[PDB]
Parts: C-alpha cells; sequence; structure tokens
DNA sequence: TATAATGGGAGCTGTCACGGAT
DNA sequence: ATCCGTGAGCGCAGC
C-alpha cells in the first residue's frame, strides 16, 4: 500500500491471463462488437461515436462521473429496435466488456516493457498510464484474422507511447520530438567517436560523422537548444544556507538609481519646455511622443492646432533649436544621456 | 475527526485501497446487511457491484461430468479431477469435441467458434461452427442434434436463468432486481438482484446477483460526505456524549466539537478542505530568469505544477476516452 | 501495424526529547 | 506502551 508500485502489481495481478482459446473468443467479441456498433449506428443514422458511448456506458454505469437521461433517451432509442437490430445491441454491449477484459488483463506486460524505459526523466508509473493509453488504441484496432498473438502488435502502441511521452514530458522547455530524435543521434555518434577516437569529439568531427549539411556550427547550436534550466533552489556551500536565487539580482524592475534618475529627466526636460511657449512644448509632446506617452505624426500635429503641416515642422524645428539654446548655456539635460 | 473515520481509512479511501458505501443499495455481506460509510475491499466490492464467476480448468483430454446449462454445488465435481468449490450454474468454456447426431464427431480449434446450442435441431446447410476460414468452417450436413463436449473449462458463475422466445427488453450490463420483467413482454422477469447477461447464442436472459451500489474511493467521497453532514446536528450529537461518565468519551467529543464548533463560527464548509480548483502563484514569484551566463534558471515550483497538469490532462482524456477502472 | 513478447528496483543504516494519537 | 512528526544559535564567507 505504501509503495504505489506493489499496488498495481496486485490489483492488476488478481486479474488471470487470457489463454489463445480465451483471447481469441474476446478479442473476436470486441471486433464483433465494433462493427455491430457501425451497422447499429447506420439503422439509427446517430454519431458512431455517440453510441458507442451509450453501449459503454451502460457497461461502466453511470457510477463514471451528455447527460444520463440523454443516454437513457438514447438507449430506449436503441432498445425500440426490432429484435434483430437489438441483437446487435446486444453484441456491442458484449464487445464493450471484451474490451474492458481483453486490457485489464493484457497489462503485465506493459509493465515488463516500461521497466526497460526507465531512468528517461520520467516515473515507472508514469511511463505506465502513458503505455495503457496507446494500449487502448492497440486494441481497437487489433485484428484476430493476422493471427498473431495479442503480444506481436500490442508492444508496437506500448513503446510508442512511452517513447513519445518521454519526449513529451521531461523537458521543462517543450521540445519537438523530431528535434529531441537529432539530438539523441548527436550524443550517439558522438559516443562513437569517443570511444573509437579513445579522446573526446569536437563540433567539427560529429558534424562531418553525422553527414551532410551538419556542421560544427549546426552542432554547438543544437547543444545551445537541448540547454536545460537549472534550479533556483539549489545548495550553495556545504553549509545548506545558501541557494542560487539569493546571489542572482533583479535586473528588471525598476533600480531606485533608475527610477530616480528618470524623475529627474523628465523634471528636467520639462524645465526645458518652460523654456519653450506650451505650443512649441506641446507640438514636441505630441510629435516625440511625451504628451500621451503615443507620439502623433506632423499631419495629426497639425490637425489638433489647424496648422498647415510645413507650418507644425517649421515651428518644431524653431521649438528644438530653442532648446539647444537654452542647453548651450544649461547642458543639464545632457547628464543624462550619459 | 469530522468524517469520524480513522487516519488508516482517510487515506484508504485518498490513496484508493478500500471503498466506502455512500447507499448500501441493499447489499449483503456475509449475512450481514451493508451500511453506509463501510469500507470494502476491492474482492468485497466485486461480489456486491458484479458478481461470483469462477472457472475451473478442465484437463484437455477428459470429457465433462457436468452439462452445458446444468447447475452444480460445492463438493461436487466438474470432472473426475477437477470439482466446484461453490454452488451455482455451470457453462461449459471452449468445448473441444462438437458430436451432431445426424437423425459424426467434428473438432474444435483455438480460433475455431460455435454459434449454435446444445441441443440444437438442425438441418443440412445451417451454420453450426464458424472459424477464419470459411475452407475450414463446419457445416450441417443433414438433419441432426447439436452436442458440445470436452470442454477446455467450467465456468461456475452463481447466477440464475431466465429463458425467452420473445425479444428482450434487456440488453447485456443491465442491473436487475426480483420481479423486474426481462423479456417475453411481461411473461420473463427477474427473481433476484443481479447483472443482465443476454446470451443470443442460448437466447438466456442471465442474472449475476448484483446492486447498484455506491461505493467511491477518493476526495469525491469525501467531499460529497463532508458536504452532507451538517455542523448544527454533529455538535448536538456531541454533546449529548459529552454527558458520558467514561472521561475519554468525553475528551474525544469535545476535541471533534471543536473542529465543528470552528466551522460553525467561523462559517467555512468542510467540504472546502477538498480541492477541486488548484490555484498557481503568479509567475513572478516562481520565474525561470536568464541567469547571466545565458542559461534559464527556474524554481522548483514549477516543475511541481507542470507535473500536475501532465497527471490532470491525461487523467482527463483517459476519463473522457473511459477504459478500465484499474 | 503485427514470430512472440504478461508481478519492480533499491534500499541507509553513529541523535533525541516532547507532544500527540493509537 | 509504542510510533510519528517536531524542533534543534547568529553572522561572515563560501571559487
Amino acid at each position: 500500500t505504501s509503495d504505489p508500485v506493489r499496488q498495481y502489481l496486485h490489483e492488476i495481478g488478481q486479474v488471470p491471463l487470457l489463454t489463445l482459446e480465451e483471447e481469441v473468443e474476446l478479442a473476436r467479441k470486441v471486433e464483433e462488437g465494433m462493427e455491430a456498433i457501425k451497422k447499429l449506428s447506420e439503422i439509427t443514422g446517430l454519431d458512431p461515436d455517440l453510441i458507442r458511448e451509450v453501449v459503454r456506458a451502460k457497461i461502466l454505469g453511470s457510477a463514471r462521473v451528455l447527460d444520463p437521461k440523454t443516454v437513457e433517451e438514447i438507449d430506449q432509442k436503441l432498445k425500440s429496435l426490432p429484435k434483430e437490430h437489438k441483437r446487435y445491441l446486444h453484441i456491442a454491449r458484449e464487445g464493450e466488456a471484451a474490451r474492458q477484459h481483453l486490457i485489464e488483463a493484457n497489462l503485465r506486460l506493459v509493465v515488463s516493457i516500461a521497466k526497460k524505459y526507465t531512468g528517461r526523466g520520467l516515473s515507472f508509473l508514469d511511463l505506465i498510464q502513458e503505455g495503457n493509453q496507446g494500449l487502448i488504441r492497440a486494441v481497437e484496432k487489433f485484428e484476430y484474422k493476422r493471427r498473431f498473438k495479442f503480444s506481436t502488435y500490442a508492444t508496437w502502441w506500448i513503446r510508442q507511447a512511452i517513447n513519445r511521452a518521454i519526449a513529451d514530458q521531461a523537458r521543462t522547455i517543450r521540445i519537438p520530438v523530431h528535434m529531441v530524435e537529432t539530438i539523441n543521434k548527436l550524443s550517439r555518434t558522438a559516443r562513437q567517436l569517443q570511444q573509437e577516437l579513445g579522446r573526446e569529439p569536437t563540433y567539427e568531427e560529429i558534424a562531418e560523422a553525422m553527414g551532410p549539411g551538419w556542421d560544427a556550427k549546426r552542432v554547438e547550436e543544437t547543444l545551445k537548444i537541448a540547454q536545460e534550466p537549472v534550479s533556483l533552489e539549489t545548495p550553495i556551500g556545504d553549509e545548506k544556507d545558501s541557494f542560487y536565487g539569493d546571489f542572482i539580482p533583479d535586473e528588471h524592475l525598476p533600480s531606485p538609481v533608475d527610477a530616480a534618475t528618470q524623475s529627474l529627466l523628465s523634471e528636467e526636460l520639462e524645465k526645458a519646455l518652460s523654456k519653450l511657449s506650451e505650443r512649441e512644448a506641446m507640438v514636441l509632446k505630441l510629435r516625440k511622443g511625451l504628451i500621451d506617452g503615443r507620439e502623433h505624426t506632423l499631419e495629426e500635429v497639425g490637425a489638433f492646432f489647424g496648422v498647415t503641416r510645413e507650418r507644425i515642422r517649421q515651428i518644431e524645428n524653431k521649438a528644438l533649436r530653442k532648446l539647444k539654446y537654452h542647453e548651450s548655456r544649461t547642458r543639464k539635460l545632457r547628464d543624462f544621456l550619459d | 475527526t469530522l468524517l469520524d473515520l480513522s487516519a488508516t481509512e482517510l487515506e484508504q479511501v485518498l490513496y484508493f485501497s478500500k471503498y466506502i458505501v455512500l447507499d448500501p443499495k441493499g447489499a449483503i455481506l456475509n449475512g450481514v446487511p451493508v451500511e453506509k460509510r463501510q469500507l470494502l475491499t476491492d474482492e468485497e466490492y466485486r461480489e456486491l457491484r458484479y458478481g461470483k464467476q469462477e472457472t475451473y480448468p478442465l484437463p484437455p483430454g477428459v470429457d465433462a461430468l457436468v452439462k452445458d446449462g446444468e447447475e452444480v454445488v460445492k463438493g461436487q465435481e466438474l470432472a473426475p479431477g477437477v470439482v466446484s468449490r461453490l454452488d451455482g450454474v455451470a457453462l461449459y468454456r471452449f468445448p473441444r469435441r462438437v458430436r451432431v447426431e445426424y437423425v459424426k464427431d467434428y473438432r474444435v480449434q483455438p480460433h475455431m467458434n460455435v454459434v449454435v446450442p446444445e441441443g440444437a435441431r438442425v438441418e443440412a446447410g445451417d451454420k453450426i461452427v464458424a472459424a477464419i476460414d470459411p475452407e475450414e468452417e463446419v457445416i450441417a450436413e443433414a438433419e441432426g442434434v447439436v452436442h458440445l463436449h470436452e470442454p477446455a473449462s467450467i465456468l461456475v458463475v452463481k447466477a440464475r436463468v431466465y429463458p425467452f422466445e420473445d425479444d428482450v427488453e434487456v440488453s447485456t450490463g443491465d442491473r436487475v432486481a426480483p420481479g423486474d420483467v426481462l423479456a417475453d413482454g411481461g411473461k420473463v422477469k427477474s427473481d433476484v438482484y443481479g447483472r443482465v447477461e443476454v446470451d443470443l447464442v442460448r437466447n438466456v436472459v442471465r442474472v449475476v446477483e448484483s446492486y447498484d451500489i455506491d461505493a467511491r474511493m477518493g476526495a469525491e467521497a469525501i467531499q460529497q460526505l463532508l458536504k452532507e453532514l451538517d455542523l448544527e446536528a454533529l455538535e448536538k450529537e456531541l454533546l449529548e456524549e459529552m454527558k458520558h461518565p467514561s472521561r475519554a468519551r468525553r475528551a474525544k467529543a469535545r476535541k471533534r466539537l471543536e473542529v465543528v464548533r470552528a466551522f460553525l463560527d467561523s462559517g467555512n464548509r468542510p467540504e472546502w478542505m477538498i480541492l477541486e480548483a488548484v490555484p498557481v502563484l503568479p509567475p513572478d514569484l516562481r520565474p525561470m530568469v536568464q541567469v547571466d551566463g545565458g542559461r534559464f534558471a527556474t524554481s522548483d515550483l514549477n516543475d511541481l505544477y507542470r507535473r500536475l497538469i501532465n497527471r490532470n490532462n491525461r487523467l482527463k482524456k483517459l476519463l473522457a476516452q473511459g477504459a478500465p477502472e484499474i
């Protein structure tokens, strides 16, 4: 109980193992039921998924958390069919149940498969949940006409699901599986070099060993993308009294010196506009975007003052120049430029 | 403390080790009737929810002392070496020998399957056995009586038999109760609570002892239970026991009452102790900033929160799709 | 997309005193 | 009685 592994082991360990006769019967019954769903879907004209779910819903029960009156309403129609038509409904119910049994029983393989996919950034149980997820799709597609034992076709979806999951849930930064795959072959080809060369590969060796379109630049580039973030709570010193974030500054937030200088700059800049008329200053405010943050074009400023752009443009120049003269007596604002 | 549940019992419910029944739905386990707030193990919950179905293995090569449709009891044997340790209806499983007596013996194989009931009158051309290859399919050579023997195993299910001739109004999976009409427009009715499994092959509506017991697990159970609790009432009951001679009784009643009173005076609802919407701290307070080295560094909270999301959406999909409870 | 494949893997060891629940 | 969970000095430096 304390060990969730042992718990799943006993939970599925009570489910007997299906014999070929039992397996063939169940898997066959599953297939028949699904096709019966098709025929019953057609006869009803309803959405095949909906009727599959109303059949299952009944199989599972309202115990599972499409209000339940719906599934009853449908089931009423489903049962208002003649005897022959209800036959396929009955078979489809039997198939949904056989689906469940085949799954529940063919899971010890999923364990014996995921036990070798561990140590890849995900725990046994997380991986198992993925392998079971894929297994349901595999059971939904498995055909006994092939005559291959379930283990054969099942493993494909059991390995794909876990392997896909490892590539989907192992990076704090979501990186596409194809990229992960390139990175994996980079390490594979690299290690080959490392063990052969008797030393240690470089950007340029692996690049050529990889093949065409592969250069040293690309190697380092791919490694840069592969770079993974580290924990801020990482221990510093043998005394666990310090952490990384303690020794990491804030660059974003206004630093009192920066905010102080901005307050001073805007004050002095205004004091410079006090050396102009409000028309000259206002023109500059809109044009430079001091009026309301948004800088307004000359045509807009001429729309505000009701003036030809040329006159607005020229008075803006006159105003800037007047500021320059005043500055040539002060140069107080230059300090803020720094 | 509020639900008068032990810490072990809590853990069992939250970590899915034992079911807690919220409505007994007429459930009898070991004779004793089932009550609300009762802890059932998995095996028990199965018997009460589904049924008792045990298959005893027959050593291929020996015939069956029992026949399809017959009923057996504990102390009675299916075959010379295999006995039934239970009573109920017994069904052949994978009969290896089909011998239709044409008023002839035919071998059964793994992939082969049968579509006729035992003791069925047949004529030339009808369908009796099917297989993957119709070239290897068995047909009805002439008029004859169906007979099946040498089953691989016998499923002795504790169920009841309800033969029918008219269309059924019950599909396999449904649950039934004594007197519930099953088929034949009122003629075929139930004889006990159970689960129905229409056998189109044998045209028999079987019912296996089973009720609609509501024995849930996890916080959903605890949340409903907490929501059902009436604080005012529980206060009264604890106060009355605060008048009991035993010192320990009054002690525990006081502590429980302290929790109850806390919820009453505060106005908080015990169900809030169960979480359905988890908050997430403003990302600034738990960031992944870029260090001077150019690398980024994240708080452990981020990897915890993501871990939950991975599991949650995984569950949402699995639930929405529907899949074995296990 | 199919030989068949069906109970895991690694354990931390040289404190202790107190309040609490069982 | 036993077991579980709780705390067990402050800085500075720590490459």
